[PDB]
RNA sequence: GCAGUCAAGCGUUAUAGCGACAUUGCUUUUUGAUUCGAUGUCGGCUCUUCCUAUCAUACCGAAGCAGAAUUCGGUAAGCGUUGGAUUGUUCACCCACUAAUAGGGAACGGCUGGGUUUAGACCGUCGUGAGACAGGUUAGUUUUACCCUACUGAU
RNA sequence: AGAACUGGCGAUGCGGGAUGAACCGAACGUAGAGUUAAGGUGCCGGAAUACACGCUCAUCAGACACCACAAAAGGUGUUAGUUCAUCUAGACAGCCGGACGGUGGCCAUGGAAGUCGGAAUCCGCUAAGGAGUGUGUAACAACUCACCGGCCGAAUGAACUA
């Protein structure tokens, strides 16, 4: 092992030297600061004077008292633009570096926060044998983080309880390769798109099949997109997108188990497709092409988007999460009647999609021309950004789940991290050694997890945009990774036949 | 004339009038051509033209066979699919080399009486940070032009082939003093850089350091080719 | 050396000839580019350049390398392997020069 | 050769603290004039260099359209 | 070259092993951008002939070969295939003329310059020294023919 | 390349292999007669231009060492075999006729009707007939061949071996 080089003589004489304690003076002044909204822009308050020795909690207590909303503070975080975090207190953020004063007005941009926190996965919970060949996808239930679905290549399916980390379930109605997996935004039927050109639905709780597979497709199933419950009318189940190698989107009626739309404007196989939160459906397809259809329109393809020069090989939307997540959160509390779960599920939708102003449904598409494009579909037809700086295909692309910030994992064995509003670079993960598959965020937007070739799982921080936790323990690549919706476990899979369950 | 001039003058005034009836019987002519071609051609061009006869049979076999097949009707991710990829060595006994065949004699002196001086006339590695001795006291010659830096390394798994660099020269079969001379023929152990191959320790180091065994004659082709021993 | 010289005279011969895409009149360069989609036209004549260029490199390395053989065998052997390289070199160039 | 375990572990390894000090390291480097290089050290440097490129390569179009098309 | 893939065959009743033709990876990746150790033999002059593996001249075949020019190829050695520049090197590169400036054998299994150049001398490196060389420079006598045959002419 | 045994040769001429260190025969006093070995018997040259059954034609055959060139490769040279098939309810060639209908199948294209392309490649009626084997058209047309039938009347075709 090549080990860092030792310290020397001086070193070590500087090092016995007395060290210095980073104290506040108790003679600290007052400084000038303004708050500004990241999101919004709107000044409050003014310029206000405050004491030198004031703290990031009671920062946050006053700018919640300066709104005049103390009853329900929301949590905050306070930068000053370089661009630097206040970690602790102002004067050993920016006065101790001396970039800022305290003669000089401090503009202090404040961006809302979770209330809950998410610790990083630092270890396997278990390493559970069951499937007879490689795992190709996984999934967790939004409701329960106690359930977990993951798809492989001997035909089959299995639903693993993630409490005692043991198989729960079984699930063998396929003839070739399950391609993938969707839990449903209610948490009540799983979707299983396979290799042998067919959809089949699962009662998860029975372990069941739904009757029979859903058929039409003459390739194999690519993705699979549920309908957001916000938009579902209560008393009313969910509908199934689904796109295939044949260059398709059906969507399937379950309660009837019929297909009732079949757009067909694609004319090579398509990468993905994504049910929106406004009636739309986005679909990337190898035509180097993204097309845009309106369900209200009799599934018309509205738009045409024509910027990548190759396969558009992933796509995904700001409000990706809530749209997974439906009417739950990271507590897992349950509505009572279907009309307090569409309710929840619009507030759920409408905290990500509607600030500063006017809603807004941002999308990514990551393609092999080895960059991305960041796309504002129903404002206009002209990207808004386009990302460029990887040097292979870019893989796998993710939004996190408060729409801030885009992660994109490329074959360059290493990730991006971009601003999620007009798409500027930030900052690169670099470790991976080989190339990174996928990628997912953690449900309060601090951590990231990749899967890649190397057989390895990493967490990164995106706070400080360092790694966080490197942790190995497959004997092969990994195919796939996925965190909980409350943040306690990750589970991922690969070609080691394997299910690892990771937990903190 | 511009575009498709030749197209259109026979679109407007035809072809020559026995047009059709010579190309076909020269086409008729063209059995007793071949053999008469088969029979005469000598040397290089008769090789040549049974080596293609034999090429062409191969194929129309082949074409056969498809279309008689064709008439008788790894569990990859979906963002995988269509794209495209004991302890012995595999070289335990090779071919020994002798000192008369590894070295070549310099004679020096201006009527060439002193024979001190020896040049190893196979593939070499020097290493890292080399300076030629001075030439008064330079008695083994690794010439520059034998020298090498980097080999083909093939991986038995995956079955890919990478250039390479080398580390070091860890083990020559012949002789421990071709060892530390850096002598690179067949069935040499070397070390060799794995860095682009992205493995990574069951501890999760990252491996970029592994032996390999040289697998060809570099003095007789050229290069360096090797087998990474996994 | 002569089979280098060769192969290297046969794609100098390509390069000189074909006309330099973006240095012609505008109207010239739009006509081409509809005709023969300029970005395969020059990434082909690229690859022809590339293979010049190794094909110049394999003949001056096996004529150093054969400054130092020892036996008429070791003297074919690397003879064909300098050959036989020049010759996968060309047979890469089996697409542009249909193109071409 | 005798048959031998050495010959198939691994020789060199480098953690991922030491990997991330590395890079960190090149580019913390203001070269003096007088100061002439003793002996380089061996080190991963294909890992190593990695520096952050504001553009892209350009696309391989001949992945998605051929001569021929 | 190394490492594989395929399989017309070969082999067999243990669906082992050999395996032609094809084919992949590395060397080598996309926008035609922009000299690295020959350790022992070499060049000329004059002049003859041979080979063909043909550069030109003759006659042919093919090619988006309109014409002009050119490329690839067949028979073909009858006939030609040059003048110069460069010794701080040329195991060649440039300039030009030209129909063209093709390759090679009969040496490399008579004059003449570099080299087998011994005695003189200097410089460099090594050696305690006599000296030797990693080397560099300069100066340095070998002189048949009337014999036989072959050849050219002559009785 | 290294070991062990056994031969031949040096010290040895003679017959034969045109010629010869290690190949075939045979070892040696001086002669006569006879018979042979190996090798030969068109002429040089002693001895059948003997007899017999087959094969081969080479625009520099072969008369050889049995190794290499040699890929048991190429050939519309020729000969003999082996195994498969088709056949008087008709074999192979040839000529003539049929070769249809949904249908110009779907997408794509300025145009694309079997025949620039991408995916289906199904059904009917058949004696048979491809959602087409090629020529051809800007697209059609037209011709073809895959298959079927009429005339003809007896053996034929393929793949291997030597
Ligand atoms: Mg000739
Ligand atoms: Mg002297
Ligand atoms: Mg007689
Ligand atoms: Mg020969």
């Amino acid at each position: 092992s090549t080990l860092i080089p030792p310290p020397s003589k001086k070193q070590k004489k500087e090092a016995q030297l007395p060290r210095e304690v980073a104290i506040i003076p108790k003679d600290l002044p007052n400084v000038s600061i303004k708050f500004q909204a990241l999101d919004t822009g709107d000044n409050v308050g003014g310029a206000l004077r405050v004491p030198g020795a004031i703290s990031e909690k009671q920062l946050e207590e006053l700018l919640n008292q300066l709104n005049g909303t103390s009853d329900d503070p929301v949590p905050y975080t306070f930068s000053c633009t370089k661009t630097i975090d206040i970690t602790d207190n102002l004067y050993s953020s920016l006065i101790k570096p001396g970039y800022n004063s305290t003669e000089d007005q401090i503009t202090l941009l404040y961006t809302p926060r979770a209330v809950f926190k998410v610790k990083p996965v630092t270890r396997s919970s278990s390493a559970i044998a069951g499937h007879g060949s490689t795992i190709l996808c996984s999934a967790f239930a939004p409701h329960t983080s106690s359930r977990m679905v993951t798809g492989a290549g001997d035909n089959t399916a299995r639903i693993w309880d993630c409490d005692t980390q043991t198989p729960m379930h079984t699930l063998k109605g396929h003839y070739n390769w399950v391609l993938c997996v969707s839990w449903s935004p209610d948490g009540e039927v799983i979707a299983t798109g396979s290799m042998d050109n067919t959809i089949r639905l699962w009662d998860p709780k029975s372990g069941q099949c739904l009757g029979d597979a859903l058929r039409g497709h003459s390739k194999w199933i690519t993705s699979l997109s549920w309908e957001p419950i916000h938009l579902v009318k209560p008393g009313s189940k969910p509908r199934l997108a689904s796109s295939s190698k044949d260059g398709t989107i059906k969507i399937w009626d379950t309660v009837s188990r019929v297909c009732q739309y079949t757009m067909s404007g694609h004319t090579n196989s398509v990468s993905c497709v994504k049910w929106g939160g406004q009636g739309l459906l986005y679909s990337g397809s190898h035509d180097r092409t993204v097309r845009v259809w309106d369900i209200n329109s009799q599934g018309r393809c509205i738009n045409i988007l024509k910027s990548h020069a190759h396969w558009v090989n992933h796509l995904s939307l700001s409000t990706d999460y809530a749209l997974r997540i439906g009417a739950f959160d990271h507590t897992g509390k349950k509505p009572s009647t279907p009309e307090e779960a569409q309710k929840k599920a619009l507030e759920n939708y409408e905290k990500i999609c509607k600030k500063n102003g006017n809603s807004e449904e941002m999308m990514v598409t990551a393609s092999d021309d080895y960059t991305m494009f960041l796309w504002n579909p129903l404002k206009s037809t002209k990207p808004i950004a386009r990302m460029t700086g990887h040097q292979k295909l870019v893989n796998h692309v993710a939004f996190s789940p408060d729409g801030r910030y885009i992660v994109s994992a490329s074959f360059d064995n290493s990730i991006k991290l971009w601003d999620g509003r007009d798409g500027k670079f930030i900052s690169t993960f670099r470790g991976h050694v080989a190339s990174v598959y996928q990628v997912a965020w953690s449900s309060d937007c601090r951590l990231l997890v990749s899967c890649s070739k190397d057989t390895t799982l990493k967490v990164w921080d995106v706070r400080t945009r360092k790694l966080s936790v490197d942790l190995p323990g497959h004997k092969d690549e990994v195919y796939t990774v996925d965190w909980s919706v409350d943040g306690k476990r990750v589970c991922s899979g690969g070609k080691d036949k394997m299910v690892r369950l990771w937990t903190h | 004339p511009q575009n498709d001039y030749i197209e259109r003058h026979i679109k407007q005034h035809g072809k020559r009038l026995d047009h059709e009836e010579r190309k076909r019987k020269r086409e008729a002519r063209e059995s007793h051509k071949i053999s008469e071609r088969a029979q005469k051609l000598t040397g290089w061009k008769g090789k040549q033209f049974a080596k293609k006869r034999y090429a062409e049979k191969v194929s129309m076999r082949k074409k056969i066979k498809a279309h008689e097949q064709s008439k008788v009707k790894d569990a990859l991710p979906t963002y995988l699919l269509d794209r495209e990829q004991k302890f012995s060595v595999p070289l335990p006994k090779v071919r020994g080399i002798s000192e008369e065949e590894m070295f070549k004699v310099i004679k020096t002196g201006k009527s060439r009486s002193k024979s001190w001086k020896r040049m190893i006339t196979k593939h070499t590695f020097v290493g890292e940070g080399f300076t030629r001795r001075p030439v008064k006291m330079e008695r083994i010659i690794r010439p520059s032009a034998l020298r090498q830096k980097k080999a083909n390394v093939t991986h038995p798994e995956l079955g890919v082939t990478v250039f390479l660099p080398i580390l070091a020269v860890k083990k020559n079969p012949q002789s421990p003093m071709y060892t530390q001379l850096g002598v690179l023929t067949k069935g040499t152990i070397i070390e060799v850089n794995v860095s682009e191959l992205g493995m990574v320790t069951a501890g999760g180091k990252v491996v970029w350091g592994k032996y390999a065994q040289v697998t060809n004659e570099p003095d007789r082709d050229g290069c360096v080719n090797a087998v990474l021993l996994v | 050396k002569y089979t280098g010289e060769g192969f290297v005279e046969k794609f100098e011969d390509i390069l000189k000839g074909f006309p330099n895409i973006n240095d012609v009149h505008p109207f010239h360069r739009d006509l081409m580019d509809t005709l023969y989609e300029k970005n395969h036209y020059k990434i082909s004549l690229a690859a022809i350049s590339r293979a010049k260029s190794l094909v110049e490199q394999v003949a001056r390395d096996y004529v150093r390398l054969l400054k130092f053989g020892q036996s008429l065998f070791q003297c074919k052997q690397l003879k064909r392997a300098a050959l036989g390289r020049m010759a996968t070199i060309v047979k890469k160039l089996r697409d542009p020069l249909a193109y071409l | 050769v005798q048959p031998d375990r050495r010959w198939f572990g691994n020789t060199r390894v480098i953690s991922q603290d030491a990997l991330q000090h590395f890079r960190s390291a090149l580019g913390e480097t203001q070269k003096d004039t007088y100061q002439v290089l003793l002996r380089r050290n061996k080190l991963p440097m294909s890992l190593l260099e990695e520096k952050d490129a504001d553009e892209s390569p350009k696309a391989r179009i001949l992945d998605t359209e051929s001569y021929a098309d």
